[PDB]
């Protein structure tokens, strides 16, 4: 229950 | 209640503050569902931030993934109550130009263009 979310990398490299 | 209902103003001024004294070149971005949205499913968070390089095309590929949408469905972001700006822009660039008077850079989704 915190609200601050944060992409790691691995989230973004797998959008490309 | 919206992000806006919830929070204070000076609230919200001072979360922005206080997260980009720990992050500098990261944006923080409210991600909402439009108000008359079915389809498409609620977020589990409100709160992102997002690293400077990113583009728009990679956002909603991100948020696509997170919400397991399946190919066919359409996604729409639109930006600061009215921007649907090209997915090729960073959101670098979309937050110099469209951030809130808090220093949030708001969005809403969809799958309908019209809003
Ligand atoms: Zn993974
Ligand atoms: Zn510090
Ligand atoms: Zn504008
Ligand atoms: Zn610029």
């Amino acid at each position: 229950e915190d609200d601050w979310t944060e992409f790691s990398s691995e989230e973004i490299r797998e959008a490309r | 209640k919206t992000f806006k209902q919830r929070r204070s103003f000076e609230q919200r001024v001072e979360d922005v503050r206080l997260i980009r004294e720990q992050h500098p070149t990261k944006i923080p971005v409210i991600i909402e569902r439009y108000k008359g949205e079915k389809q498409l499913p609620v977020l589990d968070k409100t709160k992102f931030l997002v690293p400077d390089h990113v583009n728009m095309s990679e956002l909603i590929k991100i948020i696509r993934r997170r919400l397991q949408l399946n190919a066919n469905q359409a996604f729409f972001l639109l930006v600061n109550g009215h921007s649907m700006v090209s997915v090729s822009t960073p959101i670098s660039e979309v937050y110099e130009s469209e951030r809130d008077e808090d220093g949030f850079l708001y969005m809403v989704y969809a799958s309908q263009e019209t809003f």
